[PDB]
DNA sequence: TCCAAGTGCGGGGCACTCGTCTGTGAGGGGGCT
DNA sequence: AGCCCCCTCACAGACGAGTGCCCCGCACTTGGA
C-alpha cells in the first residue's frame, strides 16, 4: 500500500515538529532584536553587558537564546572570536559544582578534559586570575545563566558577584544573560549584587492573549510546509550543524510530501478549524491556558491518534481529547472505591456538614458508620478491622489528610469539596439503594 | 536487629553489610557502598551460576520503627524475582499487632 | 506499535485502551516520544506489572535501552543515578561515577547516536510520590530530562495519586496524564475466569474422583461459582489480587461435595460469610506474668479514668495520659497484696514499654525525674480477659 | 533622596496612627503608592521598594528581620521622630504627610 | 600531566593565561560619534580624575601621605552606599602615591588589596595577602604562621605595607579572628602596616563587630554621601565631553531621576548607555528627550500590571477572587478553600463555568511561579495558604482599564 | 626507574544554636451548695 | 468549708535557618626501594 506510508510520514513530521525544533520562534519582533544587538555588540566592539530575560514559565525563553545563537554562531567573526558557557540553576546547585563547569567549558589551564584539579577557592582564584589578565585583545565570554533565582539563592550569591565585577571592570569582555520566570527576581539581589547589574530587563509575556491569534497558531502548528521551505529549513540546520540542540534536531530534509497530499492537508486543517466543535474545545482551552506549551501537548495527543483506519483529523476527535482534558482525577478515584471506602465517605461529609468542618478520627467516623450498618440489611456484619483498612486506604490516597499517638485516635481532614462527592454519587456504577438514600440525608 | 535500624538507609545498609559478610564468613567493604545495586551485582556474580535464598531474620518485631519496617518490607517487595527474598519474623504479642502495623498497602504485598 | 499491542493484549485482559494509548505515544522507537508520561490509578489496577511487561517487549522488540526504578530505594540522588546509568548506559562495570544531576546529564549526553538506528530510552520509576520528599531538583530535571540530555527518551512516573499532590512552588513542565481505571463486577469476573485452564490443569494434576473432576469443572461452572463469589465479596474489596487469592481457597472448599458425590449456595456460603471477616488478612493467649496483668490492668484504669475520679473510687477523646507515680498509685490501691518496690516491677514496666503495649506520649527523656508521660494502647476486651483469666472485675472500677 | 524621604514619611505615618508595630514591606509598600498617588509623584514597584528599603537601612535609621517572602520582611524603626524630623530637614513636606492620614 | 601543572600552578610559575582574538579587534576611525560616546560611558573606564568627589580624595591623600612619611602604622574605615566612588577614589589616591614614590618625592611602599566577597571562607584572606607578597599559594595556616613571623618581628629594612580590604563584612564571622588579626597587626611597632577598610554600612562598627574589634578600628571614619542632582548631571557631562550628542535636558532628566532614587552612579552610566542605544535604531545622531523618558521607562520598570493582562480569563477570575477574600475576611492570608468558594460565585456571576479544584491548584502554581501570589506546596490541596503579592488596586486597575 | 603508607588538606554529614512559635499542666485566682 | 472551674505562663515541642565542627576520602609524596 501507499496510503500508509503517506501517513506515517506525516505524523513522524508532525511529531517531530511538536516536540524538537528547538531554534524557531514565532513572533517577538522587537525582544530577539534587542538580545542579538546586545550579543553582537558584545562579539564585535567587545563591550560588557548584563540581561535578563523575563517571562511566564511556557513561553519563548529558551527558543529565543537558541533562536539569536543559532542565527550568530554561523557568522564565522562570532564563533572564532566568542566562547559560550551554558549554565543550569538546577544542575548546578552549589557554588564549586558551577565553578568547576565553568573552568571546564572555559577550556583554562587547569581543565584537563574535564577533570578539574585544586579546591573551590583555588578555581575561584584561577578563574579571577585567567579573567583579569585579559582585555579587550581577549576572547569573549557569553555567559548564559538559566534558572537564575536558583543562583540567587546560593551562598552570599558570591558567583554573582563575580560574574557582575569583570563586566563593570576593564577585564575580558563578558557578557551575562539571565534566563529566568520569576518576575520579582531583582529583589533577591544583594544592594551590591544590584548595584552591579545593569538593569535592562526583556519581558516575553506572549502575544497569543486573543483568541484569533490562537487559532492561527494551532493552524500553523498542523499545516505541512511546502518543498522550498523544507529546503531552507534543512539548509540552515545543515549550517548551524556543520559548526548542544543541533545533535538532535529537527531537520526536515528527510522528508518529501507530494503537493497533492500537502493540498489535501491544508484543506482539511482549515475545513476543520472553520467549523464551531474546534473553536469550543480550542475556547476552552485558550479559557485555562493562553500559553504554548498546553497547545502543543493537545496538539501531540490530538496528532498521535492518527492510525491507518481513521487517517483524516475531524471535529470529534478534537472534541475528544478536549473532554480526556476537561475532566476531573478525583472523581475518576471516587468512582474507583468500593462500596464500604464510600459510606465511609458518606459518614466523613456528614460530620464534616453538621459540625462545619471539624478534624474527624476512626472512633468518630466508625460510630456514625455502625448507626447506619446496624440497620442497612447489606452490610450488617462487617467487622472493625475491614473498616480500619478501608480507613487506611483513605488515607493512603490522600482522600484523607492528617492534621499536620495511635493510628485509631489520630486527627484527620477531608481533602474534598462536597460537590465532588456529589458529583461521585452520580457516575458510580452498581451503588445500592440505600446507600444513595443515606447520601441525600 | 531494631537498634541498627533508626532510619531507611541505615537498615538498607546493615542488611547489605550482613549479607556480603555472612558470605565472607562462609566460604573489607565501607558501609558506605553498601547498597541494593551492589548486592545484586555480586548475587549475579557469585549464584547465579548454581536457588541460594535470602534470608533476613527480624527477632525484634515491636521495637522496630513503623516507617522503616513499611518501607524495608516495600523495597524487598520491590527486588523479588531478581533476588529470592525470604523474610521471618520475631512477633512477642500476637498477630493482631502484625495486622495492626502493618496497612493495607503494605500488606497487599505479603503472603505470611 | 502494533507488535507489541498483539502481544500484551492475552497477557492483560480488560486492559485494551491503557495499552492502546501506551502504544500511540511510546510504541515506535522512530517517532519521537513525549517528555514525561504519568499513568496512575488503585492498587491492583495493574501499572507496575503493565509497564514491566512493556518495558520488557519494547527492549527486546526494538533498540530501546530501558529502565526502571522504585523511589523508595532512593533516599538520596546518587543511589538512584547509578541505577539509572546503570540500566541506561550498561556493562560500564564497577567504573561507574555519579556525583550529582549534571554528570548524569553530560553521561547521558555521551550516549547520543545516528539518525539511521532509531534508538529510545525508557525510564519507569515506581512509586512515584515519594519524589516530592526528597531533594526537590529531581522531579523538574526529570521531567525535562529530554531537553536538557537532547535524547529519544520518556521518563513514565507511576503513583496512586493525581498529578495535582506534584506542584511545588517553582513550577512544573508539561506531562501526559494517563489514568488506569478500576474494573467493575463483569470485567473483574472475565480477570477472575482467565486462568480457567490453569485452575483445570492443578485439579487434573492432584480414581473415581479425578474422573468426575475431570467431566464437570468447566467453563460455565467456573463462571457460576466466579458469580456466586462475587455476589459476596464484593462489597468490600474490588481490588484483583486478594479476590483472586482468596477465590482460589474458597473453590477448593466449593468442590468438595461436587467430588463427593442451585445445590451449593449453602454448602459455600456458610464458609464464604465465614471468610468474608478475614478478607484483607494475608494468612495461610498473650501469656504475662502475674503483676505485669495488673500494671497492664491498672494502666488501663488510669487511661479511661479522670484524675479527679481517682480519689472517689481508690481510697477504701481517647486515652487520657499519666506519669508512672500515678500508675504505681492506682497498682497498690487495686492490687490488695502489697508487695514491694523492687528493681523488678519497675522492669515490668519497661518492658510493657518495650512489647507496645503502653507508650511514652511526651517526655521520654527525663524518666527519672517523673515529667515523662505514658499512655494505654490496648482495647476493652483484653482487659475483660485478664480480668476473667485473673478475678478482678474491671467493670467496678470503671 | 525624594523616594527615601516619602518612605521614612510613610513609616513615620503608620507609626504614629496604629499601635501594634509590626509593619511589614507590602504594607508599607501600600501605603506609599496611595501617598504617591496623592502627591502627583511617580511611584516604585515592590522590587525597587526593597531596594529603596534596604538603602535606608544602611543608615542605620531602620532594621529588616528576614523572613521567608520579600513582602513579609518586618521593619523597624530605631530611632526616635524627632531625630527623623531633624535629620530630614523638609519640614512643609513631612509636616503635610503626616497630616495626610487618609491613606493609611 | 596533572603533577607538574598542579605544582607549577601552586608554585606561581606559569602564567594564567587566556585565549586571543582570530580578528583583530575594531579602529577608533571605524566608530561613529555616537559610538564614542557608548563607549566613553562605559562604567568600567574611570577618568584620571574624578568630578565631584575632591575633599574625600584630599582627605584620605592626607591621612595616607601621613602614615606613610611617619612609618607608624594604623587604621581607617570608609563608607557609603554602593556606586559613590569609593574605592575609584582609594586607588585614585594608592596610583598618585605610587607615582609620587616613582618620583622620589615619597618613601617607597608595597600596596596589597583583598575583596571579601571573593573569599570563600574569610581564612583564604591570608592565602590570598601572602600571593600579594611572594606569589605562592599555600594552605591558610602556613600563610598565617608566615604572615605573623613576617610582621610581630622587627626587620630592617622593612618597607611600609598599606592593605586594601573591600567589603570588610563578609570577613565577619561568629568567632570574628579575621578581623581582628588584620585590625590587631597596625598594633605592634615592628609591622608597617596602614590598613583602609571599605564598607556600605555606617554603623558597622557598633552593630556587629566586638568591643575589641571596633576599640581597635579606631575613630577616624570617612562618609560618602550620595550624590545630589548637580554632581550627577556633572559626572555625565565630563564624561560625553565635547560632544553635542547629548542634549542638556536629557543629562538633565537622566540625573534628576536617578539622584531621587538611590543617588548611584552606576544606574546613570547604564541609563545613558541604554539611551544611547535606543537612540542608534531610531537613525538618529542626536540624544533628544524621548529615547531618554523611553530608557528611562525601560529600565526603570514596573511589569505587574502588564502581566495581570497578559494572564489567562481564569486566573484574572482568581486573581479577583483572591481579592475579594482579602476584601471579605480581613487578614491577607487566606487559605484556598474560601478562594475556591469566591471562585465558585464569582464564575456563577459572569456566567463562564469554572474548571474543578484539580486545575485550579495548577492555576494557583502557575501563578505562584510568576510570583504574582505566595503559595505553598501542592501535596495539602484545599488547605494550602495563599498571599496575595501583588497590591489588590493593581487588579483593579489591570481589569477594569 | 618506581612505591607504601603516613599525611595534609578539602568537603560533606551532622550536631548544636539562636530565634520563633505554639500547646499546655499545673499553680493561681474567682466563685460555690 | 473545703471544693469546682477558668487564666496564664514559662517548660515542651517543633522547626527552621544556619553555622561551625569532625570524620573521611584522597591526592601528595617522599624517603626509601
Ligand atoms: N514564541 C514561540 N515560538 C515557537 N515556539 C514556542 C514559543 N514559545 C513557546 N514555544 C514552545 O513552547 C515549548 C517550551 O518553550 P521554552 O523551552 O522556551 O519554555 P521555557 O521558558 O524554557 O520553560 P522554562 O522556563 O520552564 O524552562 C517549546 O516546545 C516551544 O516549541
Ligand atoms: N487486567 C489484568 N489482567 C490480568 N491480571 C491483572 C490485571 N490487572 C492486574 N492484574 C494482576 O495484578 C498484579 C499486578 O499488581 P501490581 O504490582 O501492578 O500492583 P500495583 O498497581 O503496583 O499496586 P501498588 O501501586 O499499590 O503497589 C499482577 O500480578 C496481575 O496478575
Ligand atoms: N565621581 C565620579 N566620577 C566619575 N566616575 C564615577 C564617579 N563615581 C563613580 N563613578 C563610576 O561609577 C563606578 C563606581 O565604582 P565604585 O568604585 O564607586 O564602586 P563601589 O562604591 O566600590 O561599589 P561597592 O560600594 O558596591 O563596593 C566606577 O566604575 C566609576 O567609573
Ligand atoms: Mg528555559
Ligand atoms: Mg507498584
Ligand atoms: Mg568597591
Amino acid at each position: 500500500p501507499e496510503a500508509d506510508r503517506e501517513l506515517v510520514s506525516i505524523r513522524r513530521f508532525l511529531k517531530e515538529r511538536l516536540q524538537r525544533d528547538y531554534t524557531t520562534l514565532r513572533g517577538y519582533a522587537k525582544e530577539r532584536s534587542n538580545v542579538r544587538l546586545l550579543l553582537q555588540r558584545t562579539a564585535e566592539m567587545g563591550e560588557s553587558n548584563s540581561l535578563l530575560l523575563l517571562g511566564p514559565r511556557g513561553s519563548g525563553k529558551t527558543t529565543l537564546i537558541n533562536s539569536v545563537l543559532a542565527d550568530l554562531l554561523p557568522n564565522k567573526s562570532f564563533g572564532e572570536n566568542t566562547l559560550i558557557v551554558h549554565l543550569d540553576g538546577n544542575l548546578h546547585t552549589d557554588d564549586r559544582v558551577a565553578l568547576k563547569s565553568i573552568t571546564v567549558q572555559m577550556q583554562l589551564e587547569n581543565a584537563a578534559d574535564g577533570k578539574v584539579f585544586g579546591s573551590f577557592a583555588e578555581n575561584l582564584a584561577f578563574l579571577l586570575q585567567c579573567l583579569k589578565a585579559g582585555g579587550k585583545h581577549s576572547k569573549s565570554v557569553i555567559f548564559i545563566l538559566e534558572e537564575f533565582d536558583l543562583f540567587c539563592a546560593h551562598h552570599n550569591q558570591t558567583l554573582l558577584y563575580n560574574l557582575f565585577d569583570v563586566s563593570q571592570s576593564a577585564q575580558a569582555p563578558i557578557c551575562v544573560l539571565g534566563v529566568t520566570c520569576r518576575l520579582d527576581v531583582i529583589e533577591l539581589l544583594e544592594k551590591r549584587v544590584k548595584s552591579r547589574f545593569s538593569h535592562r530587563q526583556v519581558f516575553l509575556f506572549p502575544s497569543l492573549r486573543r483568541f484569533e491569534d490562537y487559532v492561527d497558531l494551532c493552524r500553523d502548528l498542523l499545516s505541512l510546509p511546502t518543498g522550498n521551505s523544507l529546503l531552507l529549513a534543512a539548509e540552515k540546520i545543515y549550517n548551524l550543524q556543520n559548526i548542544y540542540f543541533s545533535r538532535n534536531h529537527f531537520d526536515p530534509g528527510e522528508y518529501g510530501f507530494s503537493p497533492r497530499l500537502r493540498d489535501a492537508w491544508n484543506k482539511q486543517i482549515c475545513k476543520v478549524l472553520a467549523t464551531q466543535q474546534a473553536r469550543s474545545t480550542l475556547q476552552a482551552l485558550h479559557d485555562f491556558d493562553i500559553s504554548e506549551a498546553y497547545l502543543k501537548n493537545f496538539l501531540f495527543r490530538l496528532v498521535a491518534h492518527l492510525r491507518p483506519q481513521s487517517p483524516h483529523i475531524t471535529a470529534e476527535k478534537m472534541a475528544a481529547v478536549g473532554s480526556q482534558f476537561e475532566g476531573d482525577d478525583k472523581i475518576e478515584l471516587l468512582c474507583g472505591l468500593s462500596v464500604l471506602e464510600l459510606c465511609l465517605i458518606i459518614a466523613i461529609k456528614h460530620h464534616s456538614q453538621i459540625y462545619d468542618r471539624d478534624s474527624f478520627n476512626f472512633e468518630i467516623i466508625y460510630a456514625r458508620f455502625s448507626k447506619f450498618a446496624k440497620v442497612s440489611t447489606t452490610m450488617q456484619a462487617v467487622e472493625r478491622s475491614i473498616v480500619l483498612k478501608a480507613f487506611e486506604h483513605l488515607r493512603i490516597a490522600e482522600l484523607i489528610m492528617p492534621l499536620t499517638v495511635q493510628k485509631e485516635f489520630e486527627m484527620h481532614k477531608l481533602a474534598l469539596t462536597y460537590s465532588q462527592i456529589h458529583h461521585c454519587m452520580q457516575r458510580y456504577q452498581a451503588l445500592p439503594t440505600e446507600v444513595a438514600q443515606w447520601a441525600q440525608s | 536487629q531494631s537498634r541498627d535500624c533508626a532510619t531507611l538507609k541505615a537498615a538498607v545498609e546493615t542488611l547489605v553489610f550482613g549479607l556480603v559478610e555472612d558470605n565472607a564468613e562462609v566460604e573489607r567493604l565501607r558501609r558506605s557502598q553498601c547498597t541494593m545495586k551492589q548486592l545484586k551485582s555480586w548475587y549475579t556474580n557469585n549464584f547465579d551460576s548454581e536457588r541460594r535464598q535470602l534470608v533476613v531474620i527480624l527477632p525484634d518485631f515491636e521495637c522496630f520503627n513503623a516507617s522503616v519496617l513499611q518501607d524495608l518490607i516495600l523495597i524487598l517487595s520491590a527486588h523479588c524475582g531478581s533476588l529470592p527474598f525470604v523474610l521471618v519474623l520475631g512477633v512477642a504479642t500476637a498477630m493482631t499487632a502484625v495486622h495492626g502495623t502493618l496497612p493495607y498497602h503494605v500488606s497487599s504485598k505479603i503472603r505470611l | 506499535m502494533e507488535a507489541i499491542c498483539s502481544s500484551l493484549e492475552p497477557l492483560f485482559p480488560c486492559r485494551e485502551a491503557a495499552i492502546e494509548t501506551l502504544g500511540e505515544l511510546i510504541g515506535d522507537s522512530s517517532e519521537t516520544y513525549p517528555s514525561a508520561i504519568y499513568l496512575f490509578g488503585h492498587s491492583g489496577t495493574g501499572k507496575t506489572a503493565l509497564t514491566r511487561a512493556f518495558l520488557k517487549e519494547c527492549g527486546k522488540r526494538q533498540n530501546v535501552r530501558t529502565a526502571h526504578l522504585n523511589a523508595i530505594e532512593c533516599y538520596t540522588t546518587k543511589i538512584m543515578l547509578e541505577i539509572l546509568l546503570d540500566s541506561l548506559a550498561p556493562d560500564q562495570g564497577d567504573a561507574l561515577k555519579v556525583d550529582n544531576m549534571l554528570d548524569f546529564v553530560e553521561q547521558l549526553r555521551r550516549q547520543a547516536a545516528t539518525r539511521v538506528e532509531d534508538q529510545g530510552f525508557l525510564i519507569a520509576v515506581d512509586n512515584a510520590e515519594r519524589l516530592r520528599d526528597m531533594d526537590a531538583n529531581v522531579l523538574p530535571v526529570l521531567l525535562r530530562l529530554q531537553e536538557l540530555t537532547n535524547l529519544n527518551l520518556c521518563v513514565i512516573l507511576l503513583s496512586q495519586l493525581p498529578f495535582e499532590k506534584f506542584y511545588n512552588k517553582t513550577g512544573l513542565s508539561e506531562i501526559v496524564c494517563l489514568h488506569l481505571a478500576q474494573y467493575n463486577k463483569a470485567e473483574t469476573q472475565r480477570i477472575l475466569g482467565s486462568d480457567f485452564q490453569q485452575v483445570r490443569n492443578q485439579l487434573l494434576e492432584q480414581k473415581k474422583r479425578l474422573e468426575i473432576c475431570q467431566e464437570a469443572v468447566t467453563e460455565d461452572f467456573y463462571n457460576n461459582y466466579l458469580n456466586l463469589f462475587l455476589s459476596v465479596f464484593y462489597k468490600a474489596c474490588r481490588d484483583v489480587p486478594e479476590l483472586q487469592l482468596t477465590a482460589r481457597k474458597c473453590l477448593s472448599t466449593y468442590l468438595e461435595p461436587v467430588l463427593d458425590g442451585s445445590r451449593l449456595w449453602r454448602h459455600i456460603a456458610g464458609p464464604l460469610r465465614s471468610a468474608l471477616t478475614q478478607i484483607y488478612m494475608r494468612i495461610e493467649s498473650l501469656e504475662l506474668p502475674y503483676y505485669a496483668k495488673f500494671l497492664l490492668i491498672a494502666a488501663f484504669l488510669a487511661s479511661h479514668n479522670a484524675a479527679k475520679q481517682d480519689k472517689r473510687l481508690f481510697v477504701k477523646l481517647g486515652p487520657k495520659s499519666f506519669s508512672i507515680d500515678r500508675l504505681l498509685a492506682i497498682f497498690y490501691a487495686i492490687l490488695e497484696e502489697k508487695v514491694g518496690l523492687t528493681c523488678n516491677l519497675l522492669s515490668q514496666i519497661s518492658t510493657l514499654v518495650h512489647l507496645n503495649l503502653l507508650s511514652f506520649v511526651s517526655g521520654e527523656q527525663n524518666i527519672m525525674e517523673g515529667s515523662a508521660r505514658l499512655q494505654c494502647t490496648i482495647g476493652l476486651e483484653f482487659v475483660l480477659q485478664i480480668g476473667k483469666v485473673v478475678g478482678f472485675n474491671v467493670r467496678q472500677y470503671l | 533622596p525624594l523616594q527615601q524621604k516619602l518612605m521614612l514619611c510613610t513609616l513615620v505615618l503608620m507609626l504614629r496612627n496604629e499601635r501594634n508595630k509590626d509593619i511589614s514591606m507590602g504594607r508599607l509598600h501600600e501605603v506609599y503608592r496611595r501617598v504617591c498617588a496623592k502627591r502627583n509623584i511617580l511611584a516604585l514597584d515592590q522590587a525597587e521598594f526593597t531596594g529603596t528599603v534596604d538603602l535606608v537601612e544602611t543608615r542605620g535609621i531602620l532594621r529588616i528581620m528576614r523572613k521567608k517572602e520579600p513582602r513579609l520582611h518586618k521593619v523597624l524603626l530605631q530611632w526616635d521622630e524627632e531625630e527623623v524630623h531633624a535629620a530630614l530637614s523638609d519640614k512643609q513636606l513631612i509636616a503635610s504627610i503626616l497630616s495626610d492620614t487618609a491613606c493609611l | 600531566t596533572p603533577s607538574q601543572k598542579m605544582k607549577k600552578i601552586r608554585a606561581g610559575e606559569l602564567s594564567p593565561s587566556m585565549q586571543q582574538r582570530t580578528d583583530l579587534p575594531a579602529k577608533d576611525s571605524s566608530k561613529s560619534e555616537l559610538q564614542l560616546a557608548r563607549e566613553q560611558l562605559h562604567v568600567s573606564v574611570v577618568p584620571k580624575s574624578l568630578p565631584c568627589r575632591e575633599r574625600e580624595f584630599e582627605n584620605i591623600y592626607a591621612f595616607l601621605e601621613g602614615k606613610i612619611q611617619d612609618q607608624c602604622g594604623g587604621c581607617m574605615y570608609v563608607s557609603g552606599v554602593p556606586g559613590t566612588g569609593k574605592t575609584a577614589t582609594v586607588t585614585g589616591v594608592i596610583r598618585t602615591l605610587q607615582r609620587m614614590a616613582k618620583q622620589n618625592e615619597l618613601p617607597a611602599f608595597e600596596y596589597l588589596e583583598i575583596n571579601g566577597m571573593r573569599l570563600t571562607e574569610p581564612r583564604q584572606a591570608y592565602v590570598q595577602i601572602y600571593k600579594q607578597l611572594t606569589g605562592k599559594t599555600v594552605s591558610w595556616e602556613q600563610a598565617h604562621a608566615l604572615l605573623e613571623k613576617r610582621f610581630t618581628t622587627p626587620a630592617p629594612r622593612r618597607v611600609t605595607t598599606v592593605l586594601l580590604v573591600d567589603e570588610l563584612d563578609i570577613l565577619c564571622n561568629r568567632r570574628q579572628d579575621v578581623v581582628y588579626n588584620l585590625l590587631d597587626w597596625p598594633t605592634k611597632s615592628a609591622a608597617k602596616l596602614v590598613v583602609v577598610t571599605i564598607a556600605n554600612t555606617m554603623d558597622l562598627p557598633e552593630r556587629l563587630l566586638m568591643g575589641k574589634v571596633t576599640s581597635r578600628l579606631g575613630l577616624t571614619r570617612l562618609t560618602f554621601q550620595p550624590y545630589s542632582h548637580k554632581q550627577l548631571q556633572e559626572i555625565v557631562t565630563a564624561r560625553l565631553g565635547g560632544s553635542e550628542t547629548f542634549k542638556g535636558e536629557a543629562v538633565q532628566l537622566v540625573a534628576r531621576k536617578v539622584a531621587a532614587v538611590s543617588g548611584d552612579a552606576r544606574r546613570a552610566l547604564d541609563i545613558c548607555r541604554r539611551a544611547t542605544e535606543i537612540a542608534d535604531t531610531a537613525a538618529v545622531k542626536c540624544v533628544t528627550m524621548l529615547h531618554v523618558q523611553q530608557a528611562l521607562a525601560e529600565m526603570i520598570a514596573s511589569a505587574k500590571v502588564q502581566a495581570i493582562r497578559n494572564c489567562s480569563r481564569m486566573e484574572q477570575i482568581f486573581l479577583q477572587a483572591i481579592a475579594a477574600e482579602v476584601t471579605r475576611t480581613g487578614v491577607e492570608e487566606t487559605t484556598f478553600m474560601g478562594v475556591y468558594q469566591q471562585v465558585e460565585t464569582i464564575a456563577a456571576f459572569m456566567g463562564v463555568t469554572f474548571p474543578p479544584p484539580g486545575r485550579a491548584l495548577r492555576l494557583c502554581s502557575k501563578l505562584g511561579a510568576e510570583r504574582l501570589i505566595i503559595s505553598e506546596h501542592s501535596r495539602n490541596d484545599l488547605f494550602q495558604k495563599i498571599l496575595l503579592n501583588v497590591s489588590a488596586d493593581d487588579i483593579h486597575y489591570a481589569l477594569r482599564v
